[PDB]
């Protein structure tokens, strides 16, 4: 219960418009208990007083109070629906800035561990959760608990004893069943989370491994296996379904106890008026009408265990420390970077192999050097660069001076690198590539979209289409034409490409080598790589073997000399 | 399109015969539900009568009181029982419906199951079906008590007054027809914004799936004004959505609350003689006035209750807009034959003119002509695209083909395929371990082997090089789609089992193609010493060592191009020495 404290905390920024929805589902609540119980009174009344006091009795005050109360519990509700769902919008906004803000820092390395689509897919629902603390917990349990509190300190203006009995019964059940209820199902919610996850697994090991269980002639002793966790499964539903009707009945029976004790009990006397005519109707009718307080709250303390189960995962995920910290310098970008490597780890060890001497290589401003290694290679350079986590050995410099001098500010703006994995962000085409660089016109935009060849991408209002998640995909090749894109908008001195042909067949590839090559003709490019297609354009070639440069050197002087690369070049 | 919206419910309400006496117990206990609020309200506005009007004391009503504690017990356990058999009518038919799935799924085999990611079937499979049980579990059920309920409150007032009667009924017309003319204006701000509504669903993920693309752009700090201005934008035109889903909630509370404040007023100044209509001349009753007050806020809660689960019926429609999809796709499967093959040895598998085709019809291998005699280990080569595996698997028995392939001098699609597959072994392109403990992987093709030659089976695949590494040794736990062995482990795993049999033919889609250094060396050496002792078919992206193997049979977009030893085509300058120069090209 503690775990949600870092987000009730968010609750404050919309404390009256969340406090205001409670309000208004405590007089949408009352009205509905106040027009029962005095219709319940009003008829009462009235048959006692009969013809032969119709004027005696005052009839307009009571028929102007169930105009009232039926009018306040009609619009009650409608203005509580409408205040309790926009103030949870306006919270789930504040829950995703704030869990945005907070994953951002430990980007790359802070979710490497977990599986991203299968660990986003979780962050997006336990947000959504931590949305319902307020509409399915917060308001079901406060607003039952100031109703039954506001009925029984009405109620003990006509009797203390009365009121005390009416309001223990359902003040002894917001308090005892809620809680009693979620510990007999804690155990099958345990078991039905469990059989649930092991039948989707075993579920989709016979689905992928239908070929093997075929031929192997084991598919129907897997499937059988696979029946058997379904009836377990459906045996823990039915277990937590014979639960809830469990929870309904006794639900219903502590709300018929509380009226046989009214009418039983008020028909003694309320207070020290003895056989009351209007008064047995009042309590009983209020007794009738007050268990709709309490209807929504067991089912409000059981998804509090999940709104305190996803607050772990979240505030986890979120409470960790971020790799790498950016001082706060405020340093110009500088044009013409030169980049110089002293003994960096440029993969990190398998298993410890030994003390890999780091690959001290040194870059000029305009020089375009490729680093050739084998498959697998797993170069970091484009991860240590970019400051995706600190280097443990060795130091980096970018124009002679260490890379944790620069703030991220000027960091991301003297680095344009293109992944292997380019991300097609569900946005406009200008959207999706005014993240390169913002303060592009969008004329600007229209022309390297040329200039690379996306002219495909330029028809019927090209720069205005939908792409990513429910738009048009951009298959392999397309991409890389669109990630090279973003790296010409977003012109950064260094630019780091981390396998900009991989996949692409030899008749697209040559553009690509080739649209560096004048792109890219005065910028400090840095290759990694696996192919040797272009790599003659390419200055001070390196060969790579297990973190040490065998020989480097341009193609034309590192072929004409017998060499690593030689073997590469002619064969295997 | 509402003209399948008839036949998706038709559908949903076909499935549910599997438990048609569940739903009827439901609708038989909806009914005994309903009389069990008439008596409960009858005892207590004749217990309220007689206290109030004729001050009886409450020592004098022990029958009433008896009977009123007696209806209170039997509509809690008519509670507890609707609740329970609602339940078993929801998960008869998910259980049904499930393996009518996991059947087709099965029967289709693993040529179609690939059509999808593993975890979009188990959508399908989990998700969409059991989104299917509130429909029958608590949808349909309260469809039946909505209709009797405030049917059986209208006739059991009527005799007392036909006023309060008419209260009631006359809000039974007006409800559907203010809900329908607002939910007819919440069909065009829910028009207007379902497409602006699905782009700003997804965008918090999207935004968070690429949150390594805006690290290195330095947009961090720009898309947290992104996230607050497409949360406004949803807000905004969800609560324009909302606005109007609420009135219509809001009709019923609107009429509750009228029907409520009418009978209170009617009867309260009938009791003082404002009002002379209602009642039959027989004079107004206290007790006439109760049960009509106590069963007017009851006339409507079925109706309430209703609105709640109405939404069950709109995910369990959605559900069916799938599963029926799904269950009536055309798609045909092999024949399966009864001849059988007992040769037990190499067989001389040929073929001509095969035409493979997919199970939705598609062409997948072209004219094809071959013939491989026994005990002769092929390969093939190519490049991606060209069916090189859909011939391995149409030799299977996973896909259907026109043509004639015959092995050992029988057409394959007249041959048994529980037989043909005691003599096939194969190992695939992505090694699929679908038991759970490591040893059971390999004991997978024999179910109980003699210890001897397990032993001598996973020691000659090279998988004990690691065993030692392992934690709990043989006996290890591989679990689903989890690194407790990596790709290296995992594939000489399933060469541990491909070998562990002997077998007629062995097929390899691309052993070792994603594979480690060392384990490409161990993997791909057993197999190669395998291949010697049946006819073997193979399929290999690393061409660059198969001097040994007795032809090529190089093939593009379907169809083999070129056939012969490895040394004849090496340099003849056709396109696989054009393919050999594509793997050199690369490292
Ligand atoms: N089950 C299938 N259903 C439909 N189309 C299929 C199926 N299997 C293969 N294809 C199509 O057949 C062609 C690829 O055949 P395939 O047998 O995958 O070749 P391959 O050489 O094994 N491919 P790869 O492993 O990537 O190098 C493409 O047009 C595929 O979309
Ligand atoms: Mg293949």
């Amino acid at each position: 219960m503690r775990a949600l404290l870092p987000y009730l905390a968010l609750y404050k920024r919309h404390k009256w418009m969340l406090s205001l929805g409670i309000v208004l589902a405590i007089v949408t609540l009352l009205a509905s208990i106040g027009l029962l119980t005095l219709s319940g009174w009003f008829l009462s009344a009235s048959a006692v007083a009969g013809v032969a006091g119709l004027y005696s009795f005052n009839y307009m005050l009571p028929a102007a109070g169930v105009r009232g109360a039926a009018i306040t519990r009609t619009a009650g509700r409608y203005f509580e629906r409408l205040v309790s769902h926009d103030a949870t919008f306006r919270v789930l906004q504040h829950l995703r800035i704030y869990t945005f803000s907070k994953l951002l820092p430990l980007s790359p390395a802070g979710l490497a561990r977990y599986r991203q689509g299968e660990l986003l897919n979780r962050v997006v629902a336990d947000v959504d959760t931590l949305d319902h603390l307020y509409l399915r917990v917060i308001s079901p349990l406060v607003g039952a608990f100031v109703v039954i509190m506001v009925v029984t300190i009405g109620l003990s203006f006509l009797d203390f004893t009365l009121a005390f009995t009416l309001g223990g019964i359902m003040l002894l059940t917001l308090f005892l069943m809620p809680p009693l209820f979620y510990r007999a199902g804690k155990s099958t919610g345990q078991n039905l989370t469990h059989l649930r996850g092991q039948y989707r697994q075993q579920l989709t090991a016979w689905l992928q491994g239908q070929a093997e269980l075929t031929i192997f002639g084991a598919s129907d002793r897997y499937r059988t296996q696979l029946e058997n966790t379904e009836i377990q499964w459906l045996e823990a539903q039915r277990r937590q379904s014979e639960l809830t009707a469990l929870s309904q009945a006794i639900m219903l029976l502590i709300g018929a106890l509380a009226v046989i004790l009214m009418l039983w009990m008020a028909s003694g006397g309320v207070g020290g008026n003895a056989q009351p005519g209007a008064l047995i109707a009042l309590f009983v009718f209020c007794a009738l009408a007050a268990f709709e307080a309490l209807a929504p709250v067991t089912g409000a303390f059981q998804h509090l265990g999940q709104v305190i189960a996803s607050a772990v995962r979240i505030s986890d995920l979120t409470d960790q420390k971020p790799e790498v910290t950016f001082p706060d310098t405020q340093t110009r970008v500088a044009d013409r970077v030169s980049l110089t490597l002293r003994d960096v780890q440029f993969t990190y060890p398998e298993q410890s192999q030994q003390a890999l001497k780091g690959i001290s290589l040194q870059v000029n401003a305009g020089e375009h050097i490729a680093i050739l290694g084998r498959t697998g290679g797993k170069s970091t350079l484009l991860q240590q660069l970019t400051r995706a986590w600190d280097p443990q050995q060795g130091e980096i410099l970018l124009n002679d001076s260490p890379i944790a001098s620069l703030n991220e500010a000027a960091l991301r703006q003297t680095i344009s690198v293109v992944p292997q994995r380019v991300h097609l962000f569900s946005a406009t085409l200008r959207d999706n590539l005014l993240l390169a660089s913002p303060g592009s016109s969008d004329e600007a935009l229209s022309e390297i979209l040329r200039r690379v060849g996306l002219e495909k991408l330029l028809e019927d209002a090209g720069l205005n289409s939908w792409l990513g998640e429910g738009g048009r995909q951009l298959s392999g090749g397309e991409l890389r034409r669109l990630a090279i894109a973003r790296a010409l908008l977003h012109d950064a001195p260094l630019v780091l490409l981390d396998e900009p042909t991989e996949g692409l067949d030899a008749t697209t590839e040559s553009q690509i080598l080739e649209l560096l090559a004048e792109m890219m003709r005065e910028k400090t490019v840095l290759m990694v790589t696996h192919r040797l297609r272009g790599l003659s354009r390419f200055q001070q070639i390196i060969v790579m073997d297990n973190g040490q440069i065998i020989e480097q050197g341009t193609h034309a002087e590192l072929l004409a000399r017998q060499g690593r690369y030689y073997q590469f070049k002619q064969g295997l | 399109n509402k003209s399948r919206q008839k036949e998706l419910t038709r559908w949903l309400k076909q499935q549910s015969v599997i438990s048609q006496r569940w739903l009827n117990i439901s609708r038989l206990l909806g009914f005994v539900s309903g009389i069990l609020i008439i008596a409960q309200a009858w005892f207590m506005a004749r217990i309220l009568q007689h206290m109030i009007m004729e001050n009886i004391p409450r020592e004098a009503l022990l029958l009433p009181f008896t009977l009123l504690v007696l209806t209170f017990v039997l509509r809690a356990w008519v509670v507890w029982l609707r609740e329970r058999v609602g339940y078993h009518a929801g998960q008869h038919i998910r259980f049904a419906i499930r393996r009518q799935v996991l059947d087709r799924l099965q029967q289709a085999g693993p040529a179609w199951i690939q059509g999808k990611p593993a975890g979009s079937w188990a959508t399908l499979v989990l998700e969409q079906i059991d989104d299917m049980h509130d429909y029958y579990a608590r949808y349909l059920p309260q469809m039946a008590l909505a209709v009797s309920v405030p049917l059986l409150i209208v006739v059991a007032i009527f005799p007392s007054n036909w006023a309060a009667a008419l209260i009631l009924l006359g809000t039974a017309p007006l409800i559907p027809l203010f809900m329908a003319l607002v939910g007819m204006g919440a069909a065009d701000a829910n028009r207007r914004n379902f497409l602006a509504l699905a782009r700003l669903s997804g965008h918090f993920l999207d935004r968070l799936r690429g949150m390594e693309t805006l690290r290195i752009f330095g947009r961090g700090e720009a898309e947290i004004e992104s996230i607050r201005s497409a949360s406004e934008d949803f807000r905004q035109r969800t609560m324009e959505v909302l606005r109007l889903a609420f009135l219509s909630s809001g009709i019923l509370e609107f009429f509750t609350s009228l029907s409520i404040a009418l009978v209170a007023v009617y009867f309260g100044f009938s009791y003082l003689g404002e009002l002379d209509f209602g009642h039959y001349d027989t004079g107004v009753t206290l007790a006439a006035g109760f049960l009509a007050l106590i069963l007017a806020p009851e006339f409507f809660q079925p109706l309430r209750d209703l609105g709640t689960f109405y939404h069950a019926k709109a995910q369990a429609v959605g559900a069916a807009d799938s599963l029926k999809t799904f269950m009536e796709t055309p798609l045909a499967h092999p024949q399966r034959g009864e001849a059988e093959l007992a040769s037990t040895d190499p067989v001389t598998i040929e073929a001509e003119e095969l035409f493979i085709t997919s199970p939705e019809g598609k062409t997948l291998a072209g004219p094809l002509n071959f013939t491989l005699p026994a005990g002769q280990r092929a390969v093939l080569v190519g490049r991606s695209g060209s069916g090189k595996s859909s011939l391995l698997n149409a030799l299977s028995g996973f896909l259907s083909y026109q043509g004639s392939l015959r092995i050992n001098g029988i057409e394959l699609r007249d041959l048994s395929p529980e037989s043909w597959r005691k003599h096939l072994s194969w190992v695939g392109q992505n090694p699929q371990l679908p038991a759970a403990t490591l040893r059971d992987n390999v004991l997978l093709a024999r179910p109980d082997a003699s210890e001897q030659e397990l032993q001598a089976a996973l020691d000659n695949a090279w998988v004990s090089e690691f065993l030692p590494l392992l934690p709990q040794g043989v006996d290890t736990p591989v679990g689903d789609q989890a690194a407790r062995l990596s790709v290296g482990q995992a594939q000489r795993v399933a060469v541990a089992r491909a070998l562990l049999n002997p077998c007629s033919l062995l097929l390899l889609d691309e052993p070792a193609a994603s594979l480690d250094a060392h384990s490409e060396q161990r993997v791909m050496e057993a197999l190669n010493a395998a291949s010697l002792r049946q006819t073997t078919l193979m399929v290999t992206h690393q061409l660059e060592d198969l001097a040994d193997w007795d032809v090529i049979w190089v093939m593009q977009d379907g169809r083999i191009i070129e056939q012969g030893r490895y040394a004849e085509l090496s340099v003849a300058g056709g396109p696989f020495a054009t393919l050999l120069a594509h793997r050199q090209e690369e490292i």
